[PDB]
């Protein structure tokens, strides 16, 4: 669960060239860590990235982002908390 | 069970506002529209795109946040009376049957560079993860119920993982994770054959708990995990504590509702401060595993 500036910085880092053309989408549409997680090409299409080409590249970053979450939640599958 | 709780589809705009109350500071705003419009559980569990906007919801991201909330309260209302083992490990061999199909597919195609290109589609990915959703699934109802094979999953998902990030061409990355795929089928059915004809169709269900606390505002003695999934998971209890004496709660358990408020996908403070509420006691509606 990673902040909305969290995921800007994510972008910057993964999809340079997507974030000078799309860098607002992101902050106009208040794309948290768990709102990234659920994207798919319709939805980004819908925050304004017309073109497929761009939207390819951020899933690209977008699973292989979600595929390394999996790596760590299979680890914990072998290896926080609240008490009333 | 419409015994122990009403269905969300009876709710009322009121019941849902309230519901809506516990979930992400961000979105509130959007409460007072909802009220307006009289929205009501019936509408809610099926809320379309155009709809969260005419309520005022333009920013997506809080759009998801309100769908994956709805999705949550659609598994409780429509899949606790349905979900069994056989549901779960059908879900796991069809997802790798799609994925196989889907490789095998490619393959034939006449577009296919797969011998050349390490460029791994999007699909691929979609495909892969979902499918080790279907295995976690699986292994998070195994947990609950009747070690080795345990592992097995983990690690074929784990091989998957491994599989996909490999700067490989796609041709091996898809002879390898069409073996995958063969094998994760194999121990599902395994797991399956190796299952009590008795409990592996039954299904989870609801229970109602009373607890009493002897002090102001005590611990009732439960040590609760909240999942990234949104669920409000109940670890175990500590010894002596009106948790652990009722004889009633027990590890696996998930808190569908407090003091007869479904809080199902509430951020953890706003559960607490309704766990925290009553300082003399809190009923609790447990999902119960079929065990």
């Amino acid at each position: 669960g990673s902040t909305q500036q969290d995921v800007c910085k994510w972008l910057k880092k993964h999809c340079p060239n997507q974030y000078q053309l799309y860098s607002e989408s992101f902050k106009q549409h208040d794309i948290t860590g768990r709102a990234l997680l659920r994207l798919t090409d319709k939805k980004l299409e819908r925050m304004g990235i017309a073109q497929e080409n761009q939207r390819q590249h951020i899933l690209q970053q977008v699973l292989q982002l979600k595929v390394r979450e999996e790596v760590r939640n299979l680890q914990l599958l072998t290896q926080n908390l609240y008490f009333q | 069970m419409a015994l122990i709780m009403e269905p969300v589809s009876k709710w009322s705009p009121s019941q849902v506002v309230d519901w809506m109350k516990g979930l992400d500071d961000c979105l509130q705003q959007y409460i007072k529209n909802f009220e307006r419009e009289k929205i009501s559980g019936d509408q809610l569990l099926r809320i379309t795109h155009q709809e969260l906007e005419d309520l005022g919801v333009s920013r997506i991201g809080h759009q998801e946040l309100i769908l994956e909330a709805v999705d949550l309260l659609c598994a409780l209302n429509y899949g606790l009376e349905t979900e069994n083992l056989k549901t779960l490990s059908h879900k796991l061999n069809a997802s790798a049957k799609n994925l196989q199909n889907f490789i095998t597919g490619r393959r034939r195609s006449g577009h296919y560079d797969g011998r050349t290109s390490r460029k791994l589609p999007n699909d691929f990915l979609t495909s892969v993860v979902d499918l080790i959703g279907a295995a976690k699934s699986l292994l998070a109802w195994l947990d609950r119920s009747p070690s080795v094979t345990r592992n097995n999953v983990i690690q074929l998902c784990l091989e998957l993982t491994t599989i996909v990030q490999q700067d490989c061409t796609v041709y091996e990355t898809e002879n390898k994770i069409l073996h995958v795929c063969k094998t994760l089928s194999g121990v599902c059915d395994h797991i399956i054959s190796l299952s009590s004809d008795p409990l592996v169709s039954q299904s989870a269900h609801l229970e109602v708990i009373q607890l009493a606390n002897i002090k102001p505002s005590e611990g009732l003695g439960m040590y609760i995990k909240s999942t990234y999934d949104g669920l409000h998971v109940i670890t175990g209890t500590t010894e002596n504590s009106p948790a652990d004496r009722c004889k009633k709660i027990h590890a696996g358990d998930e808190v569908i509702q407090v003091n007869h408020q479904t809080v199902v996908g509430w951020q953890l403070k706003n559960l607490v401060n309704a766990l925290r509420e009553d300082p003399s006691g809190v009923i609790l509606t447990l999902k119960k595993r079929p065990q």
